[PDB]
């Protein structure tokens, strides 16, 4: 396996680039081809970012590229590992999302955040450096979650109507920290995840058995508690013995809400790339299980 | 009319180009197969303005 | 370096398995003493709609032993589920024959070691040749017919990423989607789980594939190759 | 690399003959650390008599697993296993084993062999399931939660007593209720309730969502899925949104589907190739 990847700058390597670049050891940055020897123009994601088009197709062209981690460099060399699956690394928190203990990691394009402020990395020439971002599991699923409810809400409403609610949901708070979706522009491939979406809750909401769909009926009748409060608050504007009770039907009903339930969650959570043991008290580096 | 022009001409059906991410993942489609026997050299690719 | 693992398997189901690069897998059984049997992929060629008649004359011509029989029946009892009873083992490459032969298996490992794939159930979404390339089983279910044979298919592609692949399996396999939901309507007593099932056993360079053909008792088959291969088991994941 | 645990409580001659017999099996710990207090180790601090089965499964989820063989004067080898590497487990769990199975780790439902009680602190192991049998049994329990509520029927009981008992391989287990004393506990509850609660947004969601999606490109998959929604209209029916009360109803779609991702994925830890009629004893390839 190619257990090592070379690359060469072009342009000449000040003093000040290569230290800063010196300072960026053991970070992680994607590559897409995974050959040997790789030009300076795919590392990072400069080459492919265009804030006229999806957030979308970002995170989908992000997603499908591969992990690597840094190592230090040298004249116009500068050296990329790729990890392996299940061995211990040690990386360093590109953003400024706050990492905890014993929590998955997935990565995702950059967001913008409170100062808009952004550092440059090594602008050499029209070419800049630009990480991914590297997020604790909650915030990411959250994200990916709201520029989802985005597409599906936004869709066939008037700019008037959608102004506020784009504002309601941009705006992202995690663990104290503020952040906001870049460019949430509607794209097909939006499209074609809502069409995957919308067939997996028509089927959930078909094949459900009748005790499923009475359950909550039931219980608010029985019991009273905040929960259930919200529940019902919830369900409000929409609002005996089972004449037939089968235990086998209902075993092979539920596997298939099982089989929809768990399509429709894939549409969400992110694959994870990492899986951390306890991280240094500064909030800068990390020690971590790599998974493909 | 289509078909009768691709039947005029010695040139095979029309074939869609691969997606963005795979275009970024493959590096050239290489539609024109090699040929089956060259006695002289590489075709030389002669274009007409 | 390589995981081996052994298995004993009947001699009823080997001869046309016993070429050295092969692929197998274990099937549960619900009686008693047969409780698991080995079945390689070529087997499932006799059911697989995707096979041709010629070929699937072939495979009859070949797998008729009592045991093999067998094997059929408890296979086509299963009501229209393969994958809660078909489980991978990975690929193998040493045999002794007998009346209860012996054979191999490595479940992790790139220790020739070339695995064979029948021609009619290879298939690639993409001509590009990419440099890298995973390899993936997937079985999908048909249901526009009146009772649900199932697809096989062994496919090459150079998408990585879970997700991405279950787009472009949707974007190809929209006939196979509609008519599950058309069997969902059409028959609502019954409730079929997915439209098919990916699952991942995959490293290889692209530029070692290769096409041939094998022989056993003197008949002939199409297959094609993937030759300096390496093998990771994965799970059974369903996909709608 | 190993971790090690000391138990500050005395051991006697008993209770290390008692743990060295567990020279194979799995135990978790919290988190990663060299030397750790053994009131950690183990199951035992999470139990409570209020908080139920799906929230321990939940937490383990998250949880570390190691692997243990040594014992010390009085301190504890663990060993910490790397994806790709082989390596011997104790079948803690209460099935039989076969080659090429596919392992899952969950709760010990049913634990009198563990049992090294001191300091009314007792060490409790995770079980060791096959994968088929642990997706049935979260089925099956799941399904139990559904019928806490209409349990004073007869039909009802009947069919919750046929559903106690699970067959596999020559085995036959009872599993415990997750009702106790006539109630059910907050986190089955929650678990049953955000599932009815996912299941029904859907069901009215559906149609509004089918229908502003099909003034797209429309398609046979939406034609014959909006048929199938008349047809439950229509079977069902027998006898304008709000934005901010829309957006919330999303929301809720997706935050109640969001915390049934802790039971459904019954992830795989162990892939096993070796037995013998020491089936007490294994040899796996570490997973998940």
């Amino acid at each position: 396996m190619e257990a090592n990847i070379f690359c060469t700058f072009d342009h000449k390597l000040s003093i000040a680039d290569v230290g800063k670049l010196t300072k960026l050891v053991a970070a992680v940055v994607p590559i897409p081809q995974r050959l040997h020897l790789i030009k300076h123009y795919q590392l990072g994601l400069h080459q492919f970012v265009d804030h006229t088009r999806g957030y979308v197709r970002l995170r989908g062209l992000l997603r499908n590229m591969t992990l690597t981690l840094m190592r230090r460099v040298e004249g116009n060399q500068i050296l990329l590992h790729v990890p392996t699956h299940g061995l211990l690394y040690t990386v360093l928190n590109t953003g400024p999302v706050t990492w905890e203990k014993g929590d998955a990691l997935c990565v995702l394009p950059p967001l913008f955040h409170g100062p808009l402020a952004r550092e440059n990395l090594l602008t050499l020439g029209q070419w800049e450096l630009v990480l991914p971002w590297i997020v604790p599991m909650p915030l990411a699923l959250e994200i990916n979650q709201r520029l989802l409810i985005m597409g599906l809400f936004s869709l066939d409403r008037s700019y008037e109507e959608v102004k506020a609610a784009v504002q309601q949901l941009q705006t992202i708070t995690f663990r104290d920290a503020t952040f906001t979706i870049p460019d949430p522009v509607i794209d097909q491939h939006l499209l074609i995840d809502m069409k995957t979406a919308c067939l997996s809750m028509s089927m959930v909401a078909n094949l459900a058995s009748e005790l499923t769909m009475t359950y909550v009926r039931k219980l608010a009748l029985e019991d009273s508690s905040m929960l259930l409060v919200k529940c019902q608050e919830l369900l409000m504007r929409l609002d005996a013995r089972p004449q037939h009770v089968s235990p086998d039907d209902e075993i092979a009903r539920l596997s298939a809400l099982f089989v929809m339930l768990r399509q429709l969650d894939d549409l969400i959570r992110e694959q994870v790339v990492f899986t951390v043991c306890d991280v240094s008290p500064d909030n800068k580096s990390a020690t971590c299980i790599f998974k493909g | 009319v289509d078909r009768w022009i691709r039947h005029a001409a010695g040139v095979e059906r029309p074939q869609l180009l691969d997606t963005e991410t795979i275009s970024m993942l493959t590096f050239g489609s290489m539609s024109e197969r090699n040929a089956a026997a060259t006695v002289h050299g590489q075709k030389a690719a002669c274009e007409l303005i | 370096q390589a995981l081996t693992a052994r298995f004993f398997v009947p001699e009823g189901l080997v001869e046309f398995e016993a070429q050295p690069g092969a692929l197998l897998i274990r099937m549960e059984t619900g009686c008693d003493s047969p409780r698991h049997l080995y079945i390689s992929l070529y087997l499932l060629g006799i059911r697989a709609s995707n096979v041709s008649a010629s070929t699937r004359c072939l495979l009859e011509s070949v797998y008729t032993a009592s045991a093999a029989r067998a094997a059929l029946q408890w296979l086509d009892l299963g009501p229209h589920l393969l994958h809660r009873r078909l489980e991978t083992l990975g690929c193998v490459k040493t045999v002794s024959l007998g009346i209860t032969s012996l054979l191999t298996c490595v479940m992790r490992g790139y220790l020739v070691f070339a695995l064979m794939i029948p021609k009619d159930m290879y298939l690639t979404w993409e001509e590009t040749r990419g440099r890298l390339q995973y390899v993936y089983l997937i079985i999908v279910y048909d249901y526009d017919g009146p009772e649900t044979r199932p697809g096989i298919y062994v496919l090459t592609s150079s998408i990585a990423h879970w997700q991405t692949l279950v787009d472009v399996a949707r974007g190809k396999f929209a006939r196979e989607r509609c008519s599950f939901v058309n069997r969902r309507i059409t028959r609502p007593r019954q409730i079929p789980l997915c439209t098919g099932v990916i699952q991942k056993l995959g490293w290889c360079l692209a530029d070692d594939i290769h096409t041939s053909f094998l022989v056993h008792k003197e008949l002939k088959l199409s297959v094609v190759r993937l030759d300096n291969f390496s093998v990771e088991l994965g799970d059974f994941r369903e996909f709608v």
